[PDB]
């Protein structure tokens, strides 16, 4: 599937 | 940065007049992703034209495949017209069945 | 023999044309299986290959959640980076993000990937070790600081070396009769006069898969690039690929030239002559 990683830059 | 698109007009199978086929215009190596691709039959835009989903190669430049089902004939001239910010005038590549 | 899974994200700002578009694709090797578009009607993580449809609605929920969320955070990163390099409200900018893993025929984990570009240039990336970030420019080091202390690389190594390889193996084993096929290229030649003394010998490799392939011309037994044109590999639109290479030769001397074709689906490299 995909990733759950969500982090702004 | 701005890379100009490379354009290829070709058929899914070698051109056999009167046989069902697909006309393909492949644009690649361009940036940015704002691009317009049309298919022309004897100069006039073709309505039912689909395209592959946007994606890019390792060097970050995008690529897209616009295709339409068609049946080639002796007189019918097909082309691909590309509209991209790197082009002052939209590029019009005629189809050459030998290539 | 080896195999690969790769996800590609692209987000584009269109100030005045609307709210930033987000497009996401997933390839196993040279075969796309999923896609998502922000301008799409369904706004659902859609299937693109027959062999991945065999997934419960929870799959199509989890993935959709993830892609929507990532689209929002990308929307953030747009204005963020627009702040960094001090960019006008007007300008249109692009964020691209590629990531994924490689496996051998053994299925063993081989390598991981995560790269991030802004406006078509490398902004930041992750090295082989999946531990250290590499930043191309000044402002990228700020991001790198924000991710060095947030243990982001740990999340990435946890995903890539684990879940990614897992679902990759699963996909492979499932679609085996399409993903592990090796279409050999149907090859042939064309020949067209150019001058009163020259001609073009075009060597055609059609309907193959995977796209990786090598086409070369040889004069009397030694390679030529002089007077040759080689086109980039192109999709046929059926899952197969096409490529050719041409050479301009003196008339009557076409027998001296030999085209050579190499591809995984071939036991032994072909040699075509006119």
């Amino acid at each position: 599937t995909l990733t759950s990683c969500n982090t702004s830059v | 940065i701005q890379r100009t698109p490379k354009i290829q007009v070709y058929s899914r199978h070698p051109a056999e007049n009167g046989k069902s086929n697909f006309l393909n215009c492949y644009v690649s190596g361009f940036h940015p992703s704002d691009i317009e691709v049309d298919l022309l039959k004897n100069g006039e835009r073709i309505e039912k034209v689909e395209h592959s989903d946007l994606s890019f190669s390792k060097d970050w430049s995008f690529y897209l495949l616009y295709y339409t089902e068609f049946t080639p004939t002796e007189k019918d001239e097909y082309a691909c017209r590309v509209n991209h910010v790197t082009l002052s005038q939209p590029k019009i590549v005629k189809w050459d069945r030998d290539m | 023999g080896s195999h690969s899974m790769r996800y590609f994200y692209t987000s584009m700002s269109r100030p005045g044309r609307g709210e930033p578009r987000f497009i996401a694709v997933g390839y196993v090797d040279d075969t796309q299986f999923v896609r998502f578009d922000s301008d799409a009607a369904s706004q659902r993580m859609e299937p693109r290959a027959p062999w991945i449809e065999q997934e419960g609605p929870e799959y199509w929920d989890r993935n959709t959640r993830n892609v929507k969320a990532q689209s929002q955070t990308d929307r953030v990163d747009l204005g963020t980076l627009r702040g960094y390099y001090n960019q006008s409200e007007a300008g249109s900018h692009t964020i691209q993000r590629m990531y994924g893993c490689d496996v051998g025929p053994d299925g063993r984990f081989l390598r991981g990937y995560h790269q991030y570009a802004y406006d078509g240039k490398d902004y930041i990336a992750l090295k082989e070790d999946l531990r250290s970030w590499t930043a191309a420019d000044m402002a990228a080091q700020t991001t790198k600081h924000k991710w060095e202390a947030a243990h982001v690389a740990e999340q990435w190594r946890a995903y890539l070396e684990g879940t990614c390889v897992e679902w990759l193996r699963r996909y492979l084993e499932n679609g085996k009769e399409t993903l592990q096929r090796t279409d050999a290229p149907k090859t042939h030649m064309t020949h067209h006069a150019v001058s009163d003394h020259e001609a073009t010998l075009r060597c055609w490799a059609l309907s193959f898969y995977p796209a990786e392939i090598t086409l070369t011309w040889q004069r009397d037994g030694e390679d030529q690039t002089q007077d040759t044109e080689l086109v980039e590999t192109r999709p046929a639109g059926d899952g197969t690929f096409q490529k050719w290479v041409a050479v301009v030769v003196p008339s009557g001397q076409e027998q001296r030239y030999t085209c050579h074709v190499q591809h995984e689906g071939l036991p032994k490299p072909l040699t075509l002559k006119w």
